[PDB]
């Protein structure tokens, strides 16, 4: 049996393999609850991941918004971990409380839990402007997106150290020949 | 012991009591001891809060009242612990003997809400809603957090003016 | 009979004098709807009275925001009619947008006219937050501020045309000997 | 006649119709007549979409395709009507074919709304809830007005940059 084969993001290699990925069953004898809060987890992650590769691929090709934080301005702030102390830390803490915010929001009954009815990942407040639930092709379209990024982001992060600091298109330019 | 739908009741989160108080004050459920207890919170809030807007109208505007204050230049009257002897002794006899006749005037009745100590009159609303007790309570201890963090800091950083602190503080 | 003696905003000179003043008769065969629109207006005018006096006592008080229209910054706009060509067109038409906005979103029914069960003036929507009505003190007392403004807005633009440009405070004080 | 309730229809003050007709183009109510105008009016409105997003993503950015379009440099392309001649006729004859082998493969049918040309799959809805009907509609007439006014407007300002032109008007 496989009991999470009707949720999305299930990739299945062959014809003959198993509906999802699973080699060291991190899904075995987990109920609904605790399936639920890991794929709750893997959307947040990737979304989150998801944001972040949008960054750099917004900021990489030369976008910045007119923006000073104080003494520093956005062309002042480097793509890349050298963000972190670049950036004034008051507006890190400003971020992570928009986010704060938005968990408020968004995981009142649940706190990161199951909430009947809601599927994982159905963060949105209800409201006929976004259709929020979806079919489950374009829910495993988000999730293989999500994992695309979250793959991503730590390939930009170790490989900017890595390459002593390379700008990540120039680094994948040059690996590439092109 | 119905503390959960009282006003400035906080769950921190959703599997948090319904109120916030890990030291068991009201534990019992007293009914009394809770109201008296609101009543002072309620109390110091409101005196913080003009606290608070004392400080925040002085600085970094410049702003204060042209003049003496009793052959003592106003201008040379500081913003913050160092006013207390700037102003003169005869100056915070009267703002304390203001306050005690607005404390025999206006005092707390028993039949009546905790903090609800102005006079019946139809011009002023009481005892209020129920969202505008929390958000009373909350400005409250805001302003009562802010004075206590300026007093405690003005000593510790030798007299460094709030504003100018928290600029360098955040870097603007 | 005086119809409208129920109506905020009367003011009784004598205790032998009528309840309200219109010595011209401009409610006289007036129906409840007329009035209403005439009480409504009178409310909107002293509104905007208000909030443009507002203005004169904030910025003749030397505070100002720290904003920069276009090239021109708050500091290089004058305190007065200077203002109407000094600023920015288009910050005054977007403004004047702000305000249809308002206006559409609070006039949707009436149309400046009368709206079943809302006294003129109630044009803030319907929440729990705001205390709407009010008793008939306080809508006199927001009357005669309104009148006050109305009053001296026109008192302040009609005087820095007389004095040539002075400070309307400076000329208060000058006037005054003060 | 019930062009009350059909999206898009715009009743600029209370008091007036419904929707916005002055020159009586469905006053009959043909409902035949007006869902020719409402496919028209949102192929229209898709099509000033794609203008505008081309010519927003250009300028003052300055972006584009990087190397030639056919022995043609790409930033020897001006923005605008001026780009017309200076894109290659062959460029403009595939951009001509591809539009409409779109048409041809995607035409309007008469069981379907006007304007639900894409071919059914359940990837994309049809025909969408009115909010974003009329959202498309209005996004289209702002898109449609914006290609008409840059049009005119390049040629009576002789070809300023539209940017440029609102930056100078607005005084920005
Ligand atoms: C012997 C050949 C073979 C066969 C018959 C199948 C059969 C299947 N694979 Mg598998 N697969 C194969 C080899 C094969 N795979 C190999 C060698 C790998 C790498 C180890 C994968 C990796 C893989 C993934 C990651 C996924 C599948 C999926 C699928 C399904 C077909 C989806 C499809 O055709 O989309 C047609 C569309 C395309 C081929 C476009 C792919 C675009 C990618 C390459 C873009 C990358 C950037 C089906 C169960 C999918 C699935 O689980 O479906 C339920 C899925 O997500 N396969
Ligand atoms: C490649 C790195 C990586 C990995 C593997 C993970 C993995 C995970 N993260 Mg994420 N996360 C990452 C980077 C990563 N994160 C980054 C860079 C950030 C900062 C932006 C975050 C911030 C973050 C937060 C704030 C939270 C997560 C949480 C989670 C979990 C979500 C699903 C869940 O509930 O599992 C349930 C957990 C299990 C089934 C087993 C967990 C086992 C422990 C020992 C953690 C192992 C971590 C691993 C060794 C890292 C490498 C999952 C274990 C959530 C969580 O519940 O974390 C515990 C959570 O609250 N992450
Ligand atoms: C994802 C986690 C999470 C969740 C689901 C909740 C859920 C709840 N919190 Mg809790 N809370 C959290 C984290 C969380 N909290 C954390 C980490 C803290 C510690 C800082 C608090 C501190 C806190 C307070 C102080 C209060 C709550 C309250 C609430 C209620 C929601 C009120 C609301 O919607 O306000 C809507 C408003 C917003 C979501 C935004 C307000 C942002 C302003 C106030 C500035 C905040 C700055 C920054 C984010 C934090 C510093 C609910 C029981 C309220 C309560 O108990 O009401 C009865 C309440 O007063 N929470
Ligand atoms: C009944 C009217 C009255 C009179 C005659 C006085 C007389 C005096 N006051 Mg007192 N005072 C009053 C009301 C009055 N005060 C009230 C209601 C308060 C609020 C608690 C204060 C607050 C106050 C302060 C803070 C100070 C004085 C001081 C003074 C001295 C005059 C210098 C000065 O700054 O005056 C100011 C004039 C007034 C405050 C009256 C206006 C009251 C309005 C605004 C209410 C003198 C002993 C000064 C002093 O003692 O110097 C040694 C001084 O520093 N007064
Ligand atoms: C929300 C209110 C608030 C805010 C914005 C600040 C902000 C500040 N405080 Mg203050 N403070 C507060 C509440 C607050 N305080 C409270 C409630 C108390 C206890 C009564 C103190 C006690 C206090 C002391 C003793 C000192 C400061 C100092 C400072 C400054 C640097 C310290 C700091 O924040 O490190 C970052 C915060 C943390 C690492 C979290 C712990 C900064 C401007 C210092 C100062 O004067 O610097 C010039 C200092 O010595 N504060
Ligand atoms: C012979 C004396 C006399 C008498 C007995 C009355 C009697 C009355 N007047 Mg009238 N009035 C008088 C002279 C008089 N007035 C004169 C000479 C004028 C100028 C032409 C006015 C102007 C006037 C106005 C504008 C108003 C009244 C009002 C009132 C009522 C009393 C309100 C009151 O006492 O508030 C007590 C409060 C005060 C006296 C404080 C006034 C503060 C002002 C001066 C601040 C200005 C800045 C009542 C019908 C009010 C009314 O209509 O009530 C229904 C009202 O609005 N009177
Ligand atoms: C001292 C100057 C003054 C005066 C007397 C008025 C008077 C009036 N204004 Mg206001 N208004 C003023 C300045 C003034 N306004 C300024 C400076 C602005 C620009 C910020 C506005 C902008 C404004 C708007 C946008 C509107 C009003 C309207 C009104 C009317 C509201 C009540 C109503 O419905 O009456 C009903 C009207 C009558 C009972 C008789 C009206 C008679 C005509 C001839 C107007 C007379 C004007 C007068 C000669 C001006 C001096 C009222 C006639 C509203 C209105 O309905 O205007 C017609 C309206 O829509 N005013
Ligand atoms: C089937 C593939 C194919 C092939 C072999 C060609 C061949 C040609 N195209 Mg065409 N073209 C194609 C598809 C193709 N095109 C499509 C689908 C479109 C969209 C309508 C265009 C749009 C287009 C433009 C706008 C222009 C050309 C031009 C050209 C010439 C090559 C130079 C150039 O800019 O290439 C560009 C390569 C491509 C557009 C192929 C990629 C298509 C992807 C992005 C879809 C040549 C006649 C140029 C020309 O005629 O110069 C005289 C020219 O200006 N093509
Ligand atoms: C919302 C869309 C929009 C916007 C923002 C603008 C903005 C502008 N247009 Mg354009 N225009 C538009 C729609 C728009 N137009 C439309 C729909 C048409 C008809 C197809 C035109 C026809 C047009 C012409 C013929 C000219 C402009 C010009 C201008 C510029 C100055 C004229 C002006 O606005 O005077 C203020 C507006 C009014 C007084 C209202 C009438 C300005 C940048 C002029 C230009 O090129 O200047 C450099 C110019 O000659 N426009
Ligand atoms: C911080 C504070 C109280 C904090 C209490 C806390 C957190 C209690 C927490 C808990 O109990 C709970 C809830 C529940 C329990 O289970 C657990 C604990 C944890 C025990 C009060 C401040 C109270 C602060 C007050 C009342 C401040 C008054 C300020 C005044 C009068 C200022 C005057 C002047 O500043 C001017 C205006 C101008 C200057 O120039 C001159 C001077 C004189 C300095």
């Amino acid at each position: 049996e496989f009991p999470f084969d009707d949720q999305p993001g299930g990739v299945k290699w062959f014809p003959s393999s198993a509906p999802y990925w699973d080699p060291l069953g991190f899904t075995n004898e987990k109920t609904e609850d605790e399936y639920w809060r890991i794929a709750h987890g893997e959307i947040k992650n990737g979304r989150l991941a998801m944001l972040a590769v949008t960054h750099y691929f917004v900021v990489g090709s030369g976008l910045r918004f007119p923006f000073k934080f104080g003494s520093v301005s956005t062309a002042d702030v480097p793509l890349g971990l050298g963000a972190i102390k670049a950036l004034p830390w008051a507006v890190w803490l400003q971020i992570a409380a928009f986010c704060l915010v938005l968990e408020v929001l968004t995981e009142n009954p649940g706190f990161g839990e199951r909430v009947p009815g809601r599927v994982p990942g159905n963060l949105q407040p209800d409201t006929p402007s976004f259709n929020a639930p979806g079919d489950l092709e374009i829910r495993t379209k988000e999730l293989n997106n999500a994992r695309l990024a979250m793959i991503s982001i730590w390939g930009l992060w170790v490989g900017e150290i890595a390459s002593g600091g390379v700008d990540p298109f120039t680094s994948f330019a040059n690996w590439l020949k092109l | 012991m119905s503390f959960d739908d009282e006003a400035g009741a906080i769950q921190w989160f959703p599997p948090s009591p319904g109120y916030w108080d890990p030291l068991g004050f009201v534990a019992d459920g007293d009914t009394e001891k809770f109201s008296k207890y609101r009543a002072i919170e309620i109390k110091h809030g409101r005196v913080a809060m003009l606290g608070a807007l004392d400080y925040f109208i002085k600085t970094p505007s410049g702003w204060h009242l042209p003049g003496k204050l009793g052959d003592v230049d106003i201008d040379s009257i500081p913003v913050g612990l160092g006013a207390i002897k700037a102003v003169p002794p005869l100056g915070w006899v009267q703002i304390l003997l203001f306050a005690s006749a607005l404390e025999f005037l206006a005092p707390q009745k028993e039949d009546q809400p905790p903090g609800a100590v102005q006079p019946a009159t139809p011009s002023f609303e009481q005892p209020g809603t129920l969202e505008y007790q929390t958000k009373e309570i909350n400005n409250g201890r805001l302003a009562m957090i802010a004075l206590a963090g300026l007093w405690l800091g003005e000593l510790a950083s030798g007299g460094t003016d709030p504003i100018v602190a928290f600029k360098t503080w955040v870097g603007i």
